[PDB]
RNA sequence: UCGAAGGUGGGAUCGGCGAUUGGGACGAAGUCGUAACAAGGUAGCCGUACCGGAAGGUGCGGCUGGAUC
RNA sequence: GCUCGUAGGUGGUUUGUCGCGUUGUUCGUGAAAUCUCACGGCUUAACUGUGAGCGUGCGGGCGAUACGGGCAGACUAGAGUACUGCAGGGGAGACUGGAAUUCCUGGUGUAGCGGUGGAAUGCGCAGAUAUCAGGAGGAACACCGGUGGCGAAGGCGGGUCUCUGGGCAGUAACUGACGCUGAGGAGCGAAAGCGUGGGGAGCGAACAGGAUUAGAUACCCUGGUAGUCCACGCCGUAAACGGUGGGUACUAGGUGUGGGUUUCCUUCCUUGGGAUCCGUGCCGUAGCUAACGCAUUAAGUACCCCGCCUGGGGAGUACGGCC
RNA sequence: CAGCUUGUUGGUGGGGUGACGGCCUACCAAGGCGACGACGGGUAGCCGGCCUGAGAGGGUGUCCGGCCACACUGGGACUGA
RNA sequence: GCGGAGUGAUCUACCCAUGGCCAGGGUGAAGCGCGGGUAAGACCGCGUGGAGGCCCGAACCCACUUAGGUUGAAGACUGAG
């Protein structure tokens, strides 16, 4: 989707009342100035202004390629 | 005496399947 | 089914190294193996229950080991899932 | 152009009533039986099927939450 | 009901790293009021004010890596493969064996047979029952047979052949955590039942007659249809029960029985004694239990995951929906 | 309540805004959300607090205070920071 | 009306042999391919295909309704459906 790229992020939080460890995720959307991205991809990322109605985040720097 | 317990809900499901099968036809088919 | 000269003209074939008989590659080979057999013998015989159930305790078994090794390494995984079939 | 309201239409969905009809619960010193509890007078239950005013009966398989040697 | 398996949850031993969880400290925020501590004043109080906690949480920095988590690895102990053996009613298909029941044909032979608590209906005198020979057909496979074996469960035995699944033991040859469980889902799933087509001996829901009885829509008798059997689909339920989900580790023993392996009198044959693995029973200690009882096959001691319960009826019913 | 989404998901050039932004528009691609509950149905202002409780919890959101929404019902602009 | 013997299936009913005819639209069965799905299938989505006493509708074959005709144009028709 054309310079756009889908970051799942990942989150883990003590659960209010029984007391265990939830893992939660998430699925949200970042900048790419050059559309070259393959699946996997672990990368970081960080906020800016909103480049879409649901852009928030850009792609800061790749790394481990997709093997 | 927990064979009671089963005969209380043999008789339940005795009078329901005889309820089923006095309509199995336009009496509850339709419905 | 599947004697000892059976299997082997296969672990030469899939297994890695002149021995090797439980690596990933040579159970998926085997399981493929007996499977398909196991298939023909089901095409015949359409109501043998009790070992249809075997074929899907294989089925399940090299499902397990076909994930085992794409998450372990997935240039071997393509090359199997090649020299095998899949899907 | 967009536009609330309005109009037209076919659906969706939530309710009320409804001749008639079905079961449930609770009531009373009613009528017909006696099915279960003892081997409860044919051991009893489970599923299923058929039959019977009614409990129930019977067939097939099963259980002991029954017996016998 | 059972199993497989998706998401998820959970995960053996070890090395190094990250420091996300976790954890330490500080900074900031967590308004005021409220609540708590101490004083102060409204005559005390309620109420108020001031100072100190609360503000459990969150964000930044600086520490840590014991545990959890990510990553890069390693090991064989879990798991799986290989090899050698082993037991078995595990399954499917085809062919096939004998007893027995029924019927038919004939031989004999005559007045009963059958059945019951006692009878009658019924069968027979047109030749029944009985007996002999032959034949047709269907179903189930005596003795083996067990308390046993196998299968996830449901279930599984006449024999032979063909195909086929699982399990157990031993070697340590191989892989190297690949495991466990499993919401949903899928498959299998006694009997009854349903569809189509076959088959139909015996049995036998329904039905009919006889009997019993106050009645007898029953129990008993005489017949007897579906069904029971087969092929292929459907159904998806059972007291589908051990009324006990799966996995794993540990916690006296005693005694059977089933399948392996291994050491001592080893040729004293004894096919005794011991050890070990996997079953399968009984009895029993600790422990547990309301008690009954369970008790290394736990209902004990623990951990992981799932299913389920929250008084009895109404009700596993209505409505909706799916099949 | 299992399929919801077409300006929906993204991009480019524009427009528009105080400001980023499908906020809007022309074109291009066909993406985004969801069993961690989308979409839907019902109910409801939320909170520091208040009630209860040993606490965790359960109930509740009235005085005070903070935030939001509304102003007969529904739709829209103007001035002006 | 009865009987005997003949005549008739150039009408009509059925059948037999051999020919002919059915504008134009529409729908979209099996089968066959590709893809998804899983181990394999089921199954599903697309195409393709062109089935059917299939649909609409001329010719053609009928004859439902209605009006007309009813000393008819016609001893059974015409018009409109
Ligand atoms: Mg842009
Ligand atoms: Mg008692
Ligand atoms: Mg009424
Ligand atoms: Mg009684
Ligand atoms: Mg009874
Ligand atoms: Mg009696
Ligand atoms: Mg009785
Ligand atoms: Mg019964
Ligand atoms: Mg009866
Ligand atoms: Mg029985
Ligand atoms: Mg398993
Ligand atoms: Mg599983
Ligand atoms: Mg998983
Ligand atoms: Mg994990
Ligand atoms: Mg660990
Ligand atoms: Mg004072
Ligand atoms: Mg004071
Ligand atoms: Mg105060
Ligand atoms: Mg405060
Ligand atoms: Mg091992
Ligand atoms: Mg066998
Ligand atoms: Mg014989
Ligand atoms: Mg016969
Ligand atoms: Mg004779
Ligand atoms: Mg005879
Ligand atoms: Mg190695
Ligand atoms: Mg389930
Ligand atoms: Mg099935
Ligand atoms: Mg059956
Ligand atoms: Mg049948
Ligand atoms: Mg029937
Ligand atoms: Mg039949
Ligand atoms: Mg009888
Ligand atoms: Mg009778
Ligand atoms: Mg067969
Ligand atoms: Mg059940
Ligand atoms: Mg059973
Ligand atoms: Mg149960
Ligand atoms: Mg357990
Ligand atoms: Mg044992
Ligand atoms: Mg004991
Ligand atoms: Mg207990
Ligand atoms: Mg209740
Ligand atoms: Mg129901
Ligand atoms: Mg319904
Ligand atoms: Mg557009
Ligand atoms: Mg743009
Ligand atoms: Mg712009
Ligand atoms: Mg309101
Ligand atoms: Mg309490
Ligand atoms: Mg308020
Ligand atoms: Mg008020
Ligand atoms: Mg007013
Ligand atoms: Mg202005
Ligand atoms: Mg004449
Ligand atoms: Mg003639
Ligand atoms: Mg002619
Ligand atoms: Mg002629
Ligand atoms: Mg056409
Ligand atoms: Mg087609
Ligand atoms: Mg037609
Ligand atoms: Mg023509
Ligand atoms: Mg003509
Ligand atoms: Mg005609
Ligand atoms: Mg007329
Ligand atoms: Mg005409």
């Amino acid at each position: 989707m054309q310079k756009t790229i889908v970051v799942e992020l990942e989150d883990r939080m003590r659960h209010p009342l029984y007391g265990k460890i939830i893992r939660t995720t998430k699925k949200v959307k970042a900048h790419d100035e050059d559309s070259v991205a393959g699946i996997g991809d672990r990368v970081s990322l960080m906020e800016t202004r909103p480049l879409s109605a649901t852009k928030r985040w850009r792609l800061v720097e790749i790394l481990e390629k997709a093997k | 005496g927990s064979v009671i317990k089963k005969r209380r809900k043999r008789m339940s499901k005795k009078k329901h399947r005889k309820l089923l099968r006095r309509t199995r036809v336009q009496r509850r088919k339709l419905g | 089914a599947l004697t000892a000269e059976q299997k082997k003209e296969i672990l030469r074939s899939y297994g890695l190294h002149e021995t090797d008989t439980g690596s990933p590659e040579a159970q998926i080979a085997l399981l493929t193996k007996r499977i398909a057999d196991l298939t023909e013998h089901l095409k015949v015989h359409k109501h043998d229950h009790h070992s249809r159930r075997g074929l899907l305790l294989l089925v399940g078994r090299r499902r397990r080991l076909i994930k085992y090794i794409s998450q372990i390494d997935v240039e071997r995984y393509r090359s199997l899932i090649e020299r095998l079939g899949l899907r």
